[PDB]
């Protein structure tokens, strides 16, 4: 019945430095358990009974704490450690997990690359028109999209999907797609997708015209 | 050694029931506790219950009664979990888990993704995405392949039958009223396109579809 | 269990004249109750026990009747009286209401003003195309709309919303909107919305062309 | 004096339950009968039941059992009504009502609008409506602002941040497959547009949206 | 509880020749029953108790068999015999039917006639765009359709409806309709519907252009 | 002689119930067994049960309990069948059937088509289909009339008020998300069109609609 809060929610650390992750319990807890989950894979046990390590766990992970405050410490951050980490408790059945500390790998500031695509003739045949705007290779994850039709902003019918952090260059990529009807698409001419990133206040602008 | 195999995905309409299994090997099944965990997109891990086959002990999470009924077959070999109710709330990844006594887990199963939806199995579409009329800025050209309106997951998207893989960003699908929408981008130099052939290939096992779409210049 | 029918359903009266509203019961009733509801406000008790007036009720309202036939009479109609009036019964538990006599204010015949709008470029971006035809300031409420695409009539996808009678000029206004796809909109050129009102047999016609 | 305050709107999915309340003041609550009335768009007023807190007497309409369960909290202060079933039939305005004995009502509550829908809370769109290419007939020009696809109600539409209100017709929204559609018209002279700026402003509290769209000439 | 399989599923026979239809049971059966159903009409009893004919049944129908294998034989096929025929059992309650042997009438090879239609301006007003391709008069029933937008194939949004075999010329006809939005329709130009029939390997191609 | 009359079509929402009847004449009703059969599009005939009114014997298919409750009114005259559950699975043609003892049937009823759908009754649209801009290949011109988005079935489509019937192919409607879509083609010579008037006429009894659309040349 105990509620476990893991802090912070999103971690950003560079390879080769000390990493301290913390979990906090509502009331007194006897033993703590930690779990690692890499993207697209089953979770695994790292630490059992507050401090002891599981078999197969590399010598860099450490755990400590008591009562309400507990910590998982990584002495030296490695590339294969970029994963989500979870709190785990008992002596209160349930038997609950934490929110999940997402350990993300640090990268030097990256600027997004934008490519806007007009709706295909195959879709315009069916009666639908989806304008796809690709936002590729940027750091960090947080970014804002703004669809502008003839200057006026559009909010409904927008689809936004992000990718997980890349294993090679450690950058994020997202796909922005606005869905419209054949009638709604042909009424207007200019279509713009704007990217508002932390790297620059000036929006990265890619646009096209329908009549052309 | 210790392996907990469980089926890929189950797709069942609201109201009806599902029987999940977990083929356990690498250890003595009747010795260690078997636990079950539910994981949702952005809500975290939720523990359901656990069975000891010994000594038959069946624990449950109070929030999961009586949505889940846990039983164990011992011959053969597996641990069973029946979900009775089935609602849109139930749509999640369900994990098998081994543990030595209450209440922590050593090894986790492959995980079965359960999708509770009234939607029917449907074939994909596949559309070619070509750059602006004229030329692309710089030296690197960007191409795309849009797959709209398909159920269920997944779809295998490969460029040039498997000859093109470098600089490819495949974006995860999103639910849009019963049918999924997936997109993928590829970045190559201007000396390769449109001098050489580039084709996006999409296959859907649930509908037996094989589409090869060539990106023609506008 | 008694069914109460109020007659007529829609009342039209000019300010400064006698107004007689009637409610009819299935079988014998001992006492009657009346309720006033102005648009966008909670209902209130006017008459209790057939004839007695509630506190705060202006001196112009009157009630009478017996058994099956009962009446609410307004001696002099005022502007602040334009409301829906409801029947109410007991001694038969339920405890039911009438249909609702809608007292509407009378106005000298008004001709509708029509303004047709082509679908915006922002909607055409999404793939939808809604042609909006505004019908403003007309008396009375009853009016007919006819969407004509290239001459041929369209019936499916039509949305019609009316407004309540205005407090100043006492006229009605309605919004006619036909929804189409980008494919369905671009296949045809001419789009017409016709207004058939009681004031004139000749339809008030406003139209436009897509290619222009 | 006598005031019967009740919350604005409740939005609950089909199957689940709602607990309606009515904060009563201006009179001795434990003295006068409390009644409940349901009002639908074009079907009239329908009486549900009534409680006397004295002397605890709870009457019900035979057609409303056991969809409604009426209870009263006396401290604090309110009269409660739980709707158990919840279907598309239940979508209506529910009124609190005071009365002296059975069976008529003196003062009515503010009314709580209940919407039973499986739809999810969604942000508005807002589109600018411009007249025909060229000129408008006469001296008075007509402009519009179309808001399409939003859930739930309401939306506050104002012209020029509140500087324009004369000759404005705002049309009530209609349900179109889970998402509402609202339009508004404004009539002004040709000397003001497009010489001066006209902007329609739409705000949605349930989605925290603030859109200001300028009508540009075609 | 017995499962009855009728073989074959679709029968093709020319008028004036022997027709043998067979039903097969899971286990031993004492008596068999057969039923005729003409398109757009209620079914009727033909054979009862394996061999006896029902009243009103023309002298050409015959039945025989035992245990698991049973047969309905038509000595001379007539035009008014083109119907679906069903198996029927008991002594095992249920009381089940067979799959249904569809007796179709034979015709000399027919080539399909194709007529492609652009979306109407009335639908393009609403925002939708449906391209209708009619495939008329062909034998046999089995045919393949292929929608091509600017060369690329489209699969989603395709509607295909077949007609029953004609009473006069004994040919099949189907209606192919692809639904698109106004945005999806106006993005592309060329629209093609291809007919792949058994009569010829070369597809019957009818197409049009949007801009024209 | 023997006639088993039953109503045309019944359209009821999921959850609620249907009471089917069968007016029997031409024979002594209380003498011969009455059977009930369900027929689905592409799944075959499925027997439900049977009643003997004598000697009251009521048999049921084990798969149809307790979805069907069979009763008989003997005055008047009919055999009743109540379907209790109602799901999308139930949507089929239900047949009345007379038989002499178990278990075969002599005469079949007209059949009642039951459609279980949450959709609401809606008016048709009707659209004119004209050939390509210019001329048609050959001597025979082809015209069409597309009816999109209507509920429920049927729709009566006639060409030239009934003056044109030769060479007309009317295609059966298909279900497309609550609303049906129907098309019809007509083949005539070039000397008749566009020299003479051709008009497709569509009437829907459930919505009281009468549309006459003239095919104008592009």
């Amino acid at each position: 019945q105990i509620v476990l809060t893991q802090s912070p929610a999103i971690m950003s650390a560079s390879p080769g430095e000390k990493v301290t992750m913390t979990c906090s319990a509502s009331s007194s807890v006897t033993y703590m358990y930690w779990y690692q989950q890499k993207p697209g894979s089953s979770p695994r046990l790292l630490i059992y009974d507050t401090s002891n390590l599981a078999s197969g766990v590399p010598v860099r992970f450490s755990g400590s704490g008591s009562g309400t405050s507990y910590s998982l410490t990584i002495s030296r951050m490695e590339a294969e450690d970029a994963a989500t980490y979870y709190c785990q408790q008992r002596t209160n059945y349930p038997l609950t997990f934490g929110a999940g500390t997402k350990l993300e790998l640090k990268r030097a500031d990256a600027a997004p690359t934008v490519s806007i695509f007009p709706p295909s003739s195959e879709q315009l045949t069916s009666g639908g028109a989806s304008v796809v705007c690709f936002l590729n290779n940027f750091y960090p994850k947080d970014i804002n999209v703004k669809w502008k039709i003839d200057g006026s902003e559009r909010q409904n019918g927008v689809l936004n999907s992000w990718t997980d952090q890349d294993s090679k260059d450690s950058t994020y990529s997202m796909s922005s797609t606005l869905t419209l009807t054949k009638d709604e698409y042909e009424r207007h001419n200019s279509y713009t997708c704007e990217a508002t990133h932390k790297t620059s206040t000036s929006p990265i602008v890619k646009s096209f015209n329908r009549n052309e | 050694q210790v392996q907990l195999q469980q089926p890929g995905a189950e797709l069942v309409r609201p109201g009806s029931s599902v029987k999940l299994s977990c083929k356990a090997s690498g250890y003595t099944f009747t010795s260690k506790w078997m636990h079950w965990v539910k994981q949702r997109p952005i809500q975290g891990l939720e523990w359901i219950g656990n069975i000891d086959p010994s000594d038959s002990e069946t624990h449950y999470n109070q929030k999961f009664k009586d949505k889940a009924t846990l039983t164990v077959d011992k011959s053969s070999s597996t641990a069973y979990m029946q979900l009775s109710s089935l609602t849109s709330e139930d749509s999640a990844v369900y994990y098998c888990a081994r543990g030595v006594t209450r209440g922590y887990f050593d090894v986790w199963g492959t995980g079965t993704t359960v999708t509770v939806s009234s939607a029917k199995t449907t074939a994909p579409s596949v559309y070619p995405l070509a750059p602006v009329c004229g030329g692309t800025t710089g030296s690197s050209v960007t191409l795309g392949c849009l797959v709209k309106g398909y159920f269920p997951e997944p779809v295998t998207l490969t460029w040039n039958s498997g000859s093109l893989s470098s600089g490819v960003h495949t974006f995860p699908a999103l639910l849009q009223s019963g049918l999924y929408t997936l997109s993928s981008s590829v970045t190559v130099t201007s000396n390769t396109w449109p001098s050489q052939t580039i084709t996006c290939n999409v296959a859907h096992p649930a509908s037996s579809t094989k589409v090869d779409k060539k990106i023609e210049p506008r």
